[PDB]
RNA sequence: UAAAUAACCUGUA
RNA sequence: UAGUG
């Protein structure tokens, strides 16, 4: 909202396939986000209308132990984590060229469980994971409480 | 997000168990003052009904002494670390059984019964403290200012 | 351009 | 053994 966090904006011409993934992280809670693409690529800077759709989006807050989880794949501590709860199940695995998200989670306004998956690679999983280990450090509120 | 601002930087390890109460622990790792502090909570009641959850049950007060100890066990270079008060008489050591994951095992008394208790750390609420600490310890060097 | 259906409060000694 | 915003 003004936290930290950092988005990945994958529009296409084929607006079914684009999406904005967003990762931002709230204290101890680490909030995994997308949005699809409502419909066309907007093309006029000036043009301040919904490039994607708010509603059909996919939302997980994740608990405090799963951020930490989460680090221990990256450091290789785990070879996979597995969290499970009402609204989904997901999976986050190490690649050897990246990240990989995925499972079944449902989209606001929904109970249709549907089959997902999101990837971090790259240049993109270097930027996750520097996200993450980071999440970590200031989740305890150090900074906060010294400020 | 008001209060979690000006409290104890902590962080919770949580074991509930509302299929057997038996098993029901919580433990929140805080830092107060130079303070690594314990407090191993019991569950009294469960999940699925209204109310406290959580109950405190020992609170062990931890000198900051302590730190580059227990991180010297975490980060794999002691093989245990032994702690001491009129109240208790607990241990963190590596839990041979799977790798970077650990043991808290604390005898404390209550005024002359023993209370003990004993809470593991899989290899991320290993890491979850690991950092905790690393943390702690950098404030207190005091690199903050 | 968020997310969304209420309750894991501390000190004191 | 004990008590409160």
């Amino acid at each position: 909202q003004s936290l930290p966090k950092f988005e990945i904006h994958d529009v296409r011409d084929d607006p079914a396939e684009g999406t904005m993934t967003r990762v931002a992280v709230d204290g101890k809670l680490l909030l995994i986000s997308q949005y699809p693409q409502l419909g066309p690529r907007k093309v006029d800077p000036n043009d301040l209308s919904p490039q994607f759709d708010a509603d059909r989006r996919i939302s997980v807050r994740l608990r405090h132990v799963d951020l930490a989880y989460l680090v221990g794949v990256c450091k290789e501590r785990v070879p996979r984590h597995r969290m499970e709860t009402k609204a989904y199940t997901l999976d986050f695995e190490k690649s050897a060229q990246g990240y990989h998200l995925h499972g079944k989670v449902h989209r606001v306004a929904s109970q249709r469980m549907e089959d997902w998956s999101v990837k971090f690679d790259n240049h993109f999983a270097v930027t996750l994971e520097h996200f993450l280990e980071s999440a970590l450090d200031e989740s305890f509120g150090f900074r906060q409480h010294y400020a | 997000r008001a209060r979690r601002a000006q409290l104890p930087p902590a962080f919770d390890v949580v074991h509930w168990n509302d299929e057997d109460i038996s098993r029901g622990h919580l433990l929140r790792v805080l830092h107060r003052d130079t303070f690594v502090v314990l407090d191993y909570h019991r569950q009294a009641r469960m999940l699925t009904e209204e109310g406290n959850k959580a109950e405190r049950v020992v609170s062990v007060m931890l000198p900051a002494v302590y730190t580059a100890r227990f991180l010297a066990v975490l980060e794999g270079r002691s093989e245990k670390v032994e702690v001491h008060s009129r109240y208790t008489n607990a241990t963190f050591t590596p839990n041979p059984a799977a790798p970077y994951t650990f043991t808290l095992k604390c005898t404390s008394t209550r005024p002359d019964e023993t209370f003990e208790w004993t809470v593991e750390f899989d290899v991320a609420e290993s890491l979850m403290l690991q950092r905790f600490l690393t943390q702690a310890l950098h404030y207190n060097t005091g690199f903050a200012r």
